């Protein structure tokens, strides 16, 4: 019913974050990864990476830096919140037990202030004195780091420049100084503050350069023995230093972003950095105490890389949020490029899933995914056993005909305009090595211009089997497989926008009736509408389709044509569009969510209730008859009712439901035994590759459920001492409000890992409400089964430490 | 517009410039439950975007304002939805800045010079034994929204989100690549989710107000970029109250509580096909849009009273068809100073449309103009 049961299935893969240290021991080198909410702790060895710790934190993961005051033998972990909870972390271990110690704790969120766009940047200068914080446009936030210290109490200053690109602490100075790149109407601008711990204000910097270059976006700090930054932009490279100004501009920049750095060397005379489109380069400086020149070579290519780090010797880990991470070698030796690059291991990441279906539901459904984005995009087989097929091009939809045994899948490529014109590819991809293609209709600087395509993927080898190719300018939206009318036929369905850069309303449109027989695909019907199909779904035996703010039902003919039947306009645009039975869900990007029925004897549509309350929203999905599930502003997800105990209050969705999850929800597919007390399943992808399972609960189990949760949390011991409540509470700006509704799984399969005292404790006077009708003490062993009967709702979990 | 100050309308030199004036600024905290007057003869969609001037006859609103004036002097005015029946849901919180007594024959007469703030949703209305209306209001909140990519901004792709700044975006050249490369950076995370740039372009506030100023400049061509507020919600609000249309089109504007939602639409019903004629006959076409044009800051139409109290909503137009004058030209009472003014009645209507301002002046540019009542118009869609 409205109680709901939330489940991770496969926990997050994309990487945030990565640091590396002597946090283990004082002669163990350490790489730490930062995943959604989830710490990795790995010591590096010669054959690769030996995992030691797994974590999970209640928050996700802003910040993270290693930094070792004096006195201590080995270095300290700082974690930020993006709920701003700040914690000093220590490794402690005694025999056979590992324990992460909270040596401080507290919370930094002012109650004003406006959050900076650049986001929140956190620095520890070199010497171990504080910690600078910044959150809110217009202030800097300075923790001191004495050791009488515990709770973190923190003191504001003064930013007078408002938009500040880049941060950074530097070395050598006596004072403690930082240095930063702020952006005016005068341009963009370099500058050096002194931070006094003892009159709390800033001082004037050693030096100031106006003449900077207008897309500087990066600051790298030098270590003691040359000192200075260097401001990293689209086109220069610039050393900055008292007296001393180096600048190059290598052509072999200029073709992407660098987005990235680590230092390779502890002197400062080497540094990597990596760019938008995958590739690797080394920054090298010339010495003499003082430096000479500044030389940029490339190495390879590796996948798109959101953090770098150097480990141990010729070997970087690449951290990716698009695609698979990787460990590579870096060898004198040049294969194809200078230096190249030699992959020597890879990390599942399902990336930023788009779109799902669960097919094969007997011996278990499997999960079919759209994982990953440019070259890094792949078809991930989820059954946890994974199997990746690439693509090599970015997968928007997918969708499943079982009389073909094939998926149907849409995808598009980027390509350049050659000055003859035409459009050219940048590398092969699926849809350029497929056994037959078609083209919509024979048509034809340095632009780059979007090619969609659809796709037909065999099921027992995955093999492209035919590509498809749309018009100039055309958009594919949406994507379905079904029957309609009297047609025995099964049919692909394809909703596309006529997509012009100087208009930008969609005019034109047209909805394209695809079959696949004989290994040829035939297009059978061909329709133009005005406007953008943005969804389209089957409505028993009709097309429903979502034309701008028009909801369309289609009936199918004899001729093998499209007839409009009914036709209701709205005051918003249906983006999202889903049905059971008789009920027609139309939500829009605004969150206002819109209940219609279709009465078939007159054959109109009616307003049966709606709610609107402006807020960003990523998704819906019927839950059943009487409840909707969407996925809100921030990372929450909200559930609805109707009909709750006039005609205004039935025209009222009332809210049920809210909590929060971490999670940027893409999709919702409803998969039950596709894993073989609860009603329902559905299943939901994440931008950070994360599955969770939604399930629906009664009265009884959902109250003791509640009661379990607030008994376990006085005995369960958090890292960084984040409350759990405080957590899952539904966060956006204005409001904070306390979950309802919703029981967190995870905690509910943690009672199995403690041990049997604390065990003890926490059923310690729960009254058992037992379905054989009798009141009685809880004992352990029945709560034992009932967690476990719970955990049988979804996978198993592979084995992370060695 | 030559020899012609825009300035002066704005100011209301008929009622007075000699009007004592009230600074500090009084405003309800968001979403809370208040009690506050309401003028009975005032039947109008308030809108925060324009002001209010008023004149008094009646002793009970005279002694309302009068000791109004001390209580914060904020009243409400009910946007009604039938003038029958009196009854509304919505309205807007306005209060006194400009306030004076006369006691002209004997009668204390009180002019009043009023600018909305706050929505506000009425729940229940207390009829005094003093005659006066007192409403029990809700505070509707203004709600703000942050980026739509704040939510799955790469921690890499933050560094990249300052853009230069924007250079010339009038004429017709404007900033058009600048704007394709500002979607190209702004929304690039969009490959996350599944809709592409363009659909978040149309949930952007930036764009949404550039392409709503383009258009204004196409109709009026003598509009330059500095007279809109730079700020969204400010602008909305302008937009709103300039728009002439119905008193259901206004009331679902002031319905909308995010700026988003009423940039959409305020464009939604800039682009439907538009045509302003007089409500008796809707066959009769009078002005069209491209004979709008405007002569004040407050836009093409704005709020005055006549002599007598009642408020004309006037909207100034270069060639106004049928019209028939009867009269002379007049200058008794002036909202344009330096204008006379014509009464004038559709060709079959015989009903009262508005007035012709004819130059008094010799060297004015904008000689003649029609300036019509909203009240007597129908926007027309073909
Ligand atoms: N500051 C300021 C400021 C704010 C607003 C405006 N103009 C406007 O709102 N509409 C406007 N104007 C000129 C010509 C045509 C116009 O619409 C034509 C129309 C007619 C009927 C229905 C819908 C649209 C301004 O000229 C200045
Ligand atoms: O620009 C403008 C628009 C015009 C407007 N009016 C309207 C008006 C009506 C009147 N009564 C009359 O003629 C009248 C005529 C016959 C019988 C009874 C009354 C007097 C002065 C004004 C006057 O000044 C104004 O206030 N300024
Ligand atoms: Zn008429």
């Amino acid at each position: 019913m409205s109680y709901n049961y939330v489940v991770t299935a496969q926990k997050p893969t994309a990487v945030n974050g990565c640091v590396t240290g002597h946090f283990t021991s004082a002669e163990d080198l350490n790489l730490l990864i930062a995943k959604n909410t989830r710490l990795e702790i790995y010591v590096v060895t010669a054959e690769g990476l030996r995992p030691v710790k797994e974590v999970g934190m209640y928050g996700k993961i802003a910040v993270m830096e290693l930094f070792r005051p004096k006195g201590e033998s080995k270095d300290l972990l700082f974690i930020l919140t993006a709920k701003y909870n700040a914690c000093i972390l220590e490794y402690k271990q005694s025999g056979e037990s590992i324990d992460i110690i909270t040596r401080a704790h507290g919370n930094v969120q002012d109650r004003i202030g406006r959050p900076s766009e650049t986001g929140i940047i956190g620095i520890i200068d070199p010497e171990c004195r504080m910690i600078g914080l910044r959150l809110y446009d217009g202030l800097f936030k300075v923790i001191p780091l004495d050791r009488d210290n515990k709770e973190l109490k923190a003191f504001n200053i003064r930013l007078e420049e408002l938009h500040v690109i880049d941060v950074k602490f530097l070395y050598g100075c006596q004072a403690p100084t930082i240095c930063f790149v702020y952006q005016d109407p005068q341009g963009r601008h370099v500058k050096t503050y002194e931070v006094s711990l003892r009159e709390k204000e800033f001082n004037k910097g050693p030096w100031k350069q106006e003449n900077v270059e207008a897309e500087a976006s990066m600051v790298i700090a030098v270590p003691e023995p040359f000192g200075g930054a260097i401001i990293i932009g689209q086109e220069s490279i610039t050393y900055h230093n008292g007296d001393k100004y180096l600048a190059i501009a290598p052509p072999i920049i200029k073709q992407s972003t660098i987005v990235c750095h680590n230092r390779v060397d502890p002197n400062g005379s080497r540094y990597l950095l990596g760019d938008m489109e995958g590739r690797l380069f080394m920054l090298l400086l010339e010495k003499e105490v003082t430096l000479k020149d500044l030389r940029v070579e490339l190495l390879g290519e590796t996948s798109i890389a959101e953090c770098l780090t150097y480990l141990d010797n010729g070997v970087v880990f690449v951290g990716s949020r698009l695609g698979d991470s990787q460990l590579v070698k870096l060898n004198v030796d040049s294969n194809e490029q200078g230096s190249y690059v030699v992959a020597m291991e890879t990390f599942t990441n399902l990336g930023p899933i788009v779109d799902m279906c669960v097919v094969d539901l007997e011996r278990q459904g499997q999960l079919v995914t759209c994982s990953g984005a440019f070259k890094e995009g792949s078809l991930r087989i989820i059954r946890l056993h994974i199997r990746t097929v690439p693509l090599y091009e970015s997968p928007r939809k997918i969708c499943y005909q079982e009389v073909s045994q094939c998926f149907g899948v849409l995808s598009s490529r980027i390509e350049v305009q050659d000055t003859s014109g035409g459009t050219t590819a940048l590398r092969p991809s699926a849809s350029t090595q497929a056994l037959s293609s078609s083209v919509s209709s024979s048509k034809l600087f340095g632009e780059e211009v979007e090619v969609h395509n659809l796709l037909i993927i065999d099921q027992h080898t995955f093999e492209v089997l035919h590509a498809h190719q749309f018009l100039q300018n055309e958009y594919a939206l949406s994507l379905v497989s079904c029957k309609l009318g009297k047609d025995p036929n099964t049919y692909f369905i394809v909703g596309t926008a006529m997509v012009y850069p100087e208009e930008a309303e969609p005019k034109q449109g047209r909805i394209v009736v695809f079959q696949y027989s004989d290994g040829k695909l035939q297009t059978v019907a061909e329709k133009e509408v005005k406007g953008a199909v943005y969804s389209m779904v089957e409505f028993n035996g009709k097309l429903l389709a979502s034309i701008n703010s028009t909801v369309r039902l289609y009936e199918w003919t004899t001729e093998k044509e499209l007839r409009t039947e009914c036709n209701h306009y709205n005051n918003i645009m249906a983006l999202y569009l889903k049905t059971k039975g008789d009920f027609i869900l139309v939500g829009d990007l605004m969150r206002s969510v819109l209940l219609l029925a279709y009465k078939p004897m007159e054959g109109n549509f009616e307003e049966i209730a709606r709610d609107f309350n402006p807020n960003w929203m990523s998704a819906v999905e019927i839950l059943d008859d009487d409840n909707f599930l969407g996925a809100e502003n921030a990372f929450n997800l909200f559930v609805c009712q109707k009909d709750s105990a006039t005609d205004e209050e039935r025209q009222h969705l009332q809210e049920v439901g809210l909590f929060h999850l971490g999670e940027f929800v893409n999709v919702f597919c409803h998969g039950s035994l596709v894993m073989q007390p609860t009603q329902g399943s559905v299943l939901f992808g994440t931008v950070n590759g994360m599955i969770g399972l939604v399930t629906s609960l009664s009265e009884s189990w959902y109250n003791l459920l509640l009661d379990m949760q607030n008994r376990l949390n006085k005995v369960i011991k958090s890292v960084g001492k984040i409350e759990h409540s405080f957590w899952r509470s539904f966060h956006t700006e204005r409001k904070t409000e306390p979950a309802t509704g919703f029981i967190d799984g995870d905690l509910i399969e943690s009672f199995l890992d403690i041990s049997r005292p604390k065990m003890q404790e926490v059923v310690a006077n729960l009254q058992y409400d037992d379905g054989s009708g009798m009141k009685r003490e809880a004992t352990a062993d029945d709560l034992i089964k009932v967690v476990e009967e719970l955990t049988r709702i979804h996978w198993s979990h592979p084995q992370f430490e060695k | 517009i030559i020899n012609f100050d825009t300035s002066l309308p704005t100011s209301h030199t008929y009622l007075g410039a000699d009007m004592e004036e009230f600074h500090g600024r009084t405003l309800h905290d968001d979403d809370s439950c208040q009690v506050i007057p309401v003028l009975p003869q005032v039947m109008m969609i308030l809108i925060p975007g324009q002001t209010l001037p008023l004149q008094l006859f009646h002793p009970q609103e005279v002694s309302m304002v009068r000791n109004l004036i001390q209580k914060d002097r904020t009243f409400a005015v009910l946007a009604y939805s039938n003038v029958q029946e009196r009854e509304a849901q919505f309205g807007t919180t306005a209060e006194i800045y400009a306030y004076r007594e006369e006691q002209d024959f004997g009668i204390e007469i009180v002019k009043v010079k009023a600018i909305g703030r706050q929505r506000f949703k009425v729940l229940e209305l207390r009829t005094q034994s003093d005659g006066i209306q007192q409403a029990k209001v809700q505070i509707l909140p203004e709600c703000v929204l942050p980026s739509t990519m704040s939510a799955v901004q790469l921690e890499s792709l933050n560094k990249c989100q300052i853009f230069p700044s924007k250079p010339v975006s009038r004429e017709d050249q404007c900033s058009y690549k600048w704007w394709q490369k500002y979607q190209k950076r702004k929304f690039h995370c969009a490959n996350l989710t599944s809709w592409p740039r363009w659909l978040y372009s149309l949930y952007d506030a930036e764009t949404l107000m550039d392409r709503i100023k383009k258009q204004l400049r196409e109709w009026d061509e003598n509009l330059k970029d500095d007279s809109l507020p730079s700020n969204p919600i400010d602008f909305s609000y302008r937009v709103a109250a300039c728009l002439p249309i119905d008193d259901v089109l206004r009331i679902q504007l002031l319905k909308i509580g995010s700026a988003i939602q009423r940039l959409r639409c305020e464009l939604d019903i800039m682009n439907k096909c538009t045509s302003l004629c007089c409500k008796q006959c809707q066959e009769t076409e009078i002005t069209t849009k491209n004979e709008i044009f405007s002569l004040s800051l407050c836009g093409p139409m704005a709020a005055y009273v006549n002599p007598h109290g009642y408020v004309h909503e006037t909207l100034t137009v270069y060639k106004a068809c049928n019209l028939n004058l009867i009269g002379r030209p007049s200058t008794e009472h002036s909202w344009f100073p330096g204008y006379a003014w014509t009464v004038a009645q559709c060709k079959i209507c015989a009903s009262h449309i508005g007035w012709k301002f004819t130059a008094t002046k010799k060297d004015m540019s904008p000689q003649k103009f029609w300036g019509l009542t909203r009240s007597a118009l129908l926007p027309t869609i073909p």
